[PDB]
RNA sequence: GAUUGUUCACCCACUAAUAGGGAACGUGAGCUGGGUUUAGACCGUCGUGAGACAGGUUAGUUUUACCCUACUGAUGAUGUG
RNA sequence: CCUCACGAUCCUUCUGACCUUUUGGGUUUUAAGCAGGAGGUGUCAGAAAAGUUACCACAGGGAUAACUGGCUUGUGGCGGC
RNA sequence: CAUGAAUGGAUGAACGAGAUUCCCACUGUCCCUACCUACUAUCCAGCGAAACCACAGCCAAGGGAACGGGCUUGGCGGAAUCAGCGGGGAAAGAAGACCCUGUUGAGCUUGACUCUAGUCUGGCACGGUGAAGAGACAUGUUUUUUCACUGACCCGGUGAGG
RNA sequence: ACAAAGCAUCGCGAAGGCCCGCGGCGGGUGUUGACGCGAUGUGAUUUCUGCCCAGUGCUCUGAAUGUCAAAGUGAAGAAAU
RNA sequence: CUGGAGCGUCGGGCCCAUACCCGGCCGUCGCCGGCAGUCGAGAGUGGACGGGAGCGGCGGGGGCGGCGCGCGCGCGCGCCCGCCCCCGGAGCCCCGCGGACGCUACGCCGCGACGAGUAGGAGGGCCGCUGCGGUGAGCCUUGAAGCCUAGGGCGCGGGCCCGGGUGGAGCCGCCGCAGGUGCAGAUCUUGGUGGUAGUAGCAAAUAUUCAAACGAGAACUUUGAAGGCCGAAGUGGAGAAGGG
RNA sequence: CCCGGCUCGCUGGCGUGAGCCGGGCGUGGAAUGGAGUGCCUAGUGGGCCACUUUUGGUAAGCAGAACUGGCGCUGCGGGAUG
RNA sequence: GCGAAAGACUAAUCGAACCAUCUAGUAGCUGGUUCCCUCCGAAGUUUCCCUCAGGAUAGCUGGCGCUCUCGCACACGCAGU
RNA sequence: UACCCACCCGACCCGUCUUGAAACACGGACCAAGGAGUCUAACACGUGCGCGAGUCGGGGGCUCGCACGAAAGCCGCCGUGGCGCAAUGAAGGUGAAGGCCGGCGCGCUCGCCGGCCGAGGUGGGAUCCCGAGGCCUCUCCAGUCCGCCGAGGGCGCACCACCGGCCCGUCUCGCCCGCCGCGCCGGGGAGGUGGAGCACGAGCGCACGUGUUAGGACCCGAAAGAUGGUGAACUAUGCCUGGG
RNA sequence: CGCGACCUCAGAUCAGACGUGGCGACCCGCUGAAUUUAAGCAUAUUAGUCAGCGGAGGAGAAGAAACUAACCAGGAUUCCCUCAGUAACGGCGAGUGAACAGGGAAGAGCCCAGCGCCGAAUCCCCGCCCCGCGGCGGGGCGCGGGACAUGUGGCGUACGGAAGACCCGCUCCCCGGCGCCGCUCGUGGGGGGCCCAAGUCCUUCUGAUCGAGGCCCAGCCCGUGGACGGUGUGAGGCCGGUAGCGGCCCCCGGCGCGCCGGGCCCGGGUCUUCCCGGAGUCGGGUUGCUUGGGAAUGCAGCCCAAAGCGGGUGGUAAACUCCAUCUAAGGCUAAAUACCGGCACGAGACCGAUAGUCAACAAGUACCGUAAGGGAAAGUUGAAAAGAACUUUGAAGAGAGAGUUCAAGAGGGCGUGAAACCGUUAAGAGGUAAACGGGUGGGGUCCGCGCAGUCCGCCCGGAGGAUUCAACCCGGCGGCGGGUCCGGCCGUGUCGGCGGCCCGGCGGAUCUUUCCCGCGCGGGGGACCGUCCCCCGACCGGCGACCGGCCGCCGCCGGGCGCAUUUCCA
């Protein structure tokens, strides 16, 4: 609001927060992002690094649908599934191990993060990493792929 | 003049916005006219699902959307010969004719196939005249219902089935996932490649032999 | 006084002397406007040219005081019944 | 023998890897990357750039001149030992 | 320094509200001023405006944005005014026309950079008919030189008259 | 100063000079024809008009072995080439 | 101004700043502040409760002393034994049984310490303007807003509050929310008003005078008379365009 | 500081050297005052003057540095005025 | 446009009219910028700049904060010494 | 306190640009009224509130002639998605996990197999816990309760410094391979370095302050440029028709 | 040297139609900058924007893929969210800068040409009648015209269609009238007209009340009505109105039965024969503009210019080569969707007459410019003109009385009525221009007082005078506090009941299709865990959550107590 501003605490104040020797002229610099090479140089240089130039290669016309890819911790599978479901085993005696479609919660792909329980699992996803490999085998259970 | 630590910004107000600026103080008066529509086409078509036609069961495309489904524009063709339901009396029942989709699979085919099935079994045919001969239902159905269906007719739910938990055989367990994917997408990575030698190398048996 | 826009000079002449200076380089609502220094023009030179030239030359609008002051005069003024 | 003796982005070329992309697949050209070198900005942190205006204009400027004034006194003039 | 031949050179009768110079006559141009008249100003009746003004308005010197009205010390000051006057208020008029700077212009110029209308030439297109004849390649193709023709196309005239 | 009359060059025989227009088979000179039209230069009369084609222009039935696009034709290739 | 009011070197004595001291008062910062109901002033514990006993004790340093002593333990009373009793009452400087008047717990209180300011920041504004949601058994024809006041006051002050008159219709206080929000300035915009000032000024064509009329009123109108001018290339007599 | 012990692919006739574990040991010149560290960020980026040092200049109220001190930015007694 | 030529004139306008719109044109440049009190409180210094009337970043400032110490008989640290 | 007056001391006219203004710099006769940091988008930090590995917001829906209403309520919407929940590589893509123990492979600081523990350590680290010893308590001893002091020792967040570790890129080096297939296939090591990485999380939503831009942009303030139109009533020329 | 068909082409004030201007927000073609931005600058941007120009309607355009895609696929348009300020473009810089998927609003699809089939099955214009006539139409009847064989009707159009054979089942739509029956959502469709509660009750203010107390429940009445405006001040009640499936009367709208006149023999499913795409178009070369499209996204001119298992597309040129997906060269269309112009309304954290639009009024008015164009100022008496009759002074303007008014110190530019500014009355001052700061002093106007301001408040002592008590009990009533948790009710933590569990639900991708219903899936039921309720029993916080008794204390009321008491007064 209009009451909680300097503005206000700025009346009888000649230059109104803004100085009397150079006074608040329009435009000194230029305008918007305007002398990056040239003068403005400093910032640019030392606190945005890498503005100025081309890098890599095109791939132009582009879609996202093409490569999505959602990402899942190890970490957190024992969340997706109701955790009833792990209570239920763990427990149970036969090696049940429930199945995990980290397809049917939303991820095209899991990954070796975390501790994993002492507990048998069969996740069904698609792009596994190596290490998810290693770790869901060295616990027990396994890792089957999905289209 | 940039001052020590911000984005760079590339708003875009060089042009003139300001003549051309949609405010929307219609968004709740339009939310009625709206509402007056919805409500009258019903009250008009009485006896009619009030959402509108019967829509088929239909995947999205693009990769990352896949598992999910839809109502669809309408049933394919290929759909209703199978149905045993006329493409023109179809659009006549409140049957959503698209005349223009490639059906490739019997899961989808059959799956959409039921809900024609499923359909007919469930509509009351309120017949041409009040003294009317075949195929309109009788007078008890007919008695029963004056009912709208309010919401999307059979609304399509993305419904999964659960897997049971099992033993997990010394054979899933043997499958390196990670392997047979870097297999995977090198054999598919070189498939062609690999074939020039092996037409090169029964180019040399032929060489060879004159 | 002659010359000279001239300050500056030089000469004739007189005398007693023909000293030197200042006052916003005393003094444009005092003048004049001769020279500078607008716009028009002309020759010299330079410039390829527009054009340049303390290189020459001729024509080129010179406001307003009634206001306070100073001054010059003019009435007057409180005081002395 | 030490202290100078050279140079971004974008652009161009040459080289390097059985490198990556060239995209609905595949093979060859071709093109784009990636990583090193060269072309070069002499205003050297890097504008692709001739004049004139006394026919002139606007923002400004005592931060920039031409008078007046201050200081200074080289020079000038004047005067001592 | 630094003229000069149609960037014309040299002359010159007439003419020039064109620039100089000298002489006679004349003359309040001057010595050096003087007087007279008309209209004013002036005074009155009537009618009555403006420009400008921070506050204002006597001076010396000191200092002081290095020439102040203010202030310091001094000098001093009697109400309200009239005609004059141009010494002062860097008076007014009029954000200096002189000069510098601006990544502010305009007008003009050319050997500035970048472009343009226009024109010259080549190609392609409407864009054909016939005729000769030649070379080049090859052992038909291409290049086509030249000369006609009139159907497009073009120009000529009339009241489309042989 | 300009013009001026006088002197002087220069292009032009109309599918043209010069010229306009945005465009047409558009228009002015032109109700014209070189004694005319267009383009310049100097500036009455008298006397004269000196040398220089080394620059830049202009121009010339001039060689264009200098180069030079498009298209055009030649070739390799599998095609962009 | 002159054995000086001159100049050297020196005394005493005195004079004065917003400087220092003491005090007064108003700011701010800090105090690991106190103060949301409690003992206690270089604080150096307090309390059960037992067994045993009593004038014991804790029979330690010119330390000058700090940690132990001379207002009591035990005692007066009830009579060697009991007690050593209850604040709804000890009578209270300690009170722990319950707590300010004070405690808007962003209130109030004591210490100290400190408070030159342009640009800027920041904070604080029961400083100010207009709008709305709340709220003030707000105010008001028994007189609102504005306006006016050499009418009493208050704040440091933004302003605020009170005294009267006039005015004639509406207004304010708090808690919130909302602004086109507070002027001396911009050769700022508009409207008004001064000084100048009763000032400049009513100067181009030689020219008026008398009498009467009319009239409230006559230099200015009209009539007469007289003097004058334009002076037929006109101030003479008609038209165009324009004017209407 | 001082003891004990381990590790090493470096270094070397052995040790060094470095790294670790484990134990042993306190006010280390004066004076002053509570210390540490992280964001946002305005104005500013024409300055001027003095002692002393000092460069141009002859000299300046001239031009340009050092060092410090002022004014700007901030009055007051004094410095008659500033 | 028109100029016997002088940048003459185009309806008080000419180195090239007036009217409306784009139009809040742009401006490193003039001017101004509106209520109280309290506290702290500069710089005209750094490197790059088509930079010298301006910017960029060095500083200095405030605010916002936080980590702790302990002046609660029982402190380490820091420093124009 | 205010009005007039009187005195004594003080005393230059404000605003502004300015190294320096009373300026012999500029604005400013006087008065009323108007008048200049605004809105939006985007960031960023600071802060307020909701929920929290989520959290939202629309846009949509369902519930109104609105009086209040163009409100409020509600929706597997509620997540179709944004933001966050992971980075790194130009790209194909890979992707945060280590310790330990035993066993097996020659522990060859190489490979594999069973178990245990799970985000490694050091130094600082508010600091919570333990605490030897005091320190009283009417006597000598006995002793449970109760606090104060407390040398010394333990856990140690947050944070800071360091040492370790793991993902990706790139390099170097060097080992063993699996074998739906053949390796110009895929795969595994050691060391170093680049990374806006992980190493037991902090975002999301909504407020408000500040700031920075984009925006007319704090207001005022040009010489120009462009697009379209109107004019020869003046004058310049040409022509037509009149007059002297 | 004739007449006649046709083809081309004229003329008709021919018969009948129609086109042209305007409006112009929104709508569509094109055209088209420069300020501006980049700290310059031309590249870029402003920006395909303004002007210019052209064109439409109640909306405009587009639209039934030569699309999307790379999925396990979707499926006309437009719009909103979203992608996403992202893919790329750029002195890769200022800027620029889209798209594909999903969700949602809405959602409808269709028509030509050709190939062919069908005695042109067609179409147009006349004349006579029958109905119909305030959007000119049906019905019939006419050797009444004419187009059309260079081609008019039906089916048909690619999602297949035609044609055949036999497989199946069986017959209602359309239009011109002409009636009639149900007025058919704001909660009786549109419009108009007409209509529907309750005080001027008392008293009292006031010029006038609409105001203030009161008035059988905040008073009386009404209240599906208390919005608002009017009404000589603030009024639910006076009046218009308001509310109110309140009433009635016209008209208009739309939909339902009958009659009639006309039109129409219109299905569904199987096996075969054949039949198919729109040319100077695609494409290419080029140039020009555009976007973002790119070694070419779009659009252009010119040049070259196709094919039929083809063509386009399948987003860095190209050859080969493999795969997907549409089908151009013909065309229509509601709906959401846009709306600073119009008509007609509703509202506001708005402005409130130097603001608000230039304009509250003779506003686009007065006036200016030749003209394009420019373009103002200016609201208010009171409640009622009741707006000064009449006497008088004054030539008249003006006054003095008087009169009207609640008020003329509201007088026709009139509410209020500031300051500068000026008008005069009173006081005081006045040679250093005024004006200012500090300090006093004198005087005034006012303001407090005092005709003693002796300021009050306790307690006490004394002396006067007067009511009922206080202290005490007893009856009652009401508090408070205490506890026995005594008894009961309440809830916290624990335990027991496995008791709600099915008579307790909801959540969970938990589990059983041993179940049931409907089509392996969906719904339903049954098992499981996590959650939330009953029974009772035990412990404990026994909690502001009480409620009952017992207690202890206080207060009030009523009794007692008559006076060394306990009050009042001086
Ligand atoms: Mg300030
Ligand atoms: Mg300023
Ligand atoms: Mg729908
Ligand atoms: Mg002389
Ligand atoms: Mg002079
Ligand atoms: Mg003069
Ligand atoms: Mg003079
Ligand atoms: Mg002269
Ligand atoms: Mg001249
Ligand atoms: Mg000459
Ligand atoms: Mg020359
Ligand atoms: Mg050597
Ligand atoms: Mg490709
Ligand atoms: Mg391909
Ligand atoms: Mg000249
Ligand atoms: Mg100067
Ligand atoms: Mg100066
Ligand atoms: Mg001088
Ligand atoms: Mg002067
Ligand atoms: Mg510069
Ligand atoms: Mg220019
Ligand atoms: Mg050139
Ligand atoms: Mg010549
Ligand atoms: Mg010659
Ligand atoms: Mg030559
Ligand atoms: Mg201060
Ligand atoms: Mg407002
Ligand atoms: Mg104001
Ligand atoms: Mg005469
Ligand atoms: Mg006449
Ligand atoms: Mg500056
Ligand atoms: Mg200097
Ligand atoms: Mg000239
Ligand atoms: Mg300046
Ligand atoms: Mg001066
Ligand atoms: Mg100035
Ligand atoms: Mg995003
Ligand atoms: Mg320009
Ligand atoms: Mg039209
Ligand atoms: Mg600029
Ligand atoms: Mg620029
Ligand atoms: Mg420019
Ligand atoms: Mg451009
Ligand atoms: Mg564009
Ligand atoms: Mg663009
Ligand atoms: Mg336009
Ligand atoms: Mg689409
Ligand atoms: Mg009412
Ligand atoms: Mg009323
Ligand atoms: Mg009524
Ligand atoms: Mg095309
Ligand atoms: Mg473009
Ligand atoms: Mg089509
Ligand atoms: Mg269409
Ligand atoms: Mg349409
Ligand atoms: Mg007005
Ligand atoms: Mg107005
Ligand atoms: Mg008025
Ligand atoms: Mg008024
Ligand atoms: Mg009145
Ligand atoms: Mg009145
Ligand atoms: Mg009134
Ligand atoms: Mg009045
Ligand atoms: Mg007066
Ligand atoms: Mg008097």
């Amino acid at each position: 609001p209009s009451r909680l501003r300097k503005t206000r605490k700025l009346r009888g104040h000649v230059s109104h927060g803004h100085g009397r020797i150079g006074k608040h002229r329009k435009h000194p610099g230029g305008r918007g992002n305007a002398g990056g090479m040239h003068h403005h140089r400093i910032n640019f240089d030392k606190y945005h690094p890498g503005y100025f130039g081309k890098v890599g290669m095109r791939h132009y016309h582009l879609k996202r649908n093409q490569s999505f890819c959602p990402t899942v911790n190890l970490d957190k599978l024992w969340t997706l599934v109701s955790e009833q479901t792990r209570i239920n085993a763990a427990k149970n005696k036969t090696g049940a191990a429930p199945i995990i479609d980290v397809v049917r919660s939303g991820y095209y792909k899991v990954l070796g993060k975390g501790k994993l329980p002492k507990q048998p699992v069969i996740v069904k996803a698609k792009f596994f990493s190596r290490r998810a490999e290693e770790k869901i085998k060295g616990v027990g259970g396994a890792c089957v792929l999905v289209a | 003049a940039p001052s020590r630590n911000g984005m760079i910004l590339k708003p875009h107000f060089h042009k003139d916005w300001q003549r051309r600026v949609a405010t929307w103080f219609n968004q709740p008066a339009r939310k009625i006219r709206r509402r007056k529509a919805r409500q009258a086409k019903a009250r008009r078509i009485a006896p009619r699902p009030a959402s509108g036609p019967l829509r088929p069961v239909v995947r999205c495309p693009t990769v990352r959307y896949h598992t999910k489904v839809r109502a669809g524009r309408g049933f394919s063709l290929e759909e209703l010969r199978v149905a045993g339901i006329h493409k023109k009396v179809a659009r006549t029942i409140g049957i959503s004719v698209d005349p223009r989709r490639r059906n490739k699979c019997t899961e989808s085919l059959q799956a959409n196939v039921q809900r024609l099935k499923e359909y007919r079994s469930k509509l009351i045919l309120f017949p041409r005249k009040p003294s009317a001969p075949k195929k309109g239902d009788s007078s008890a159905e007919e008695l029963k219902l004056a009912t709208q269906l309010t919401g999307p007719v059979m609304p399509i739910r993305n419904v999964y089935k659960r897997e049971k938990a099992r033993v997990i055989t010394d054979e899933e367990k043997n499958f390196k996932a990670f392997a047979s994917l870097r297999m995977a997408r090198a054999n598919a990575r070189l498939f062609g490649i690999r074939a020039k030698r092996a037409k090169e190398a029964a180019e040399q048996d032929v060489e060879k032999k004159k």
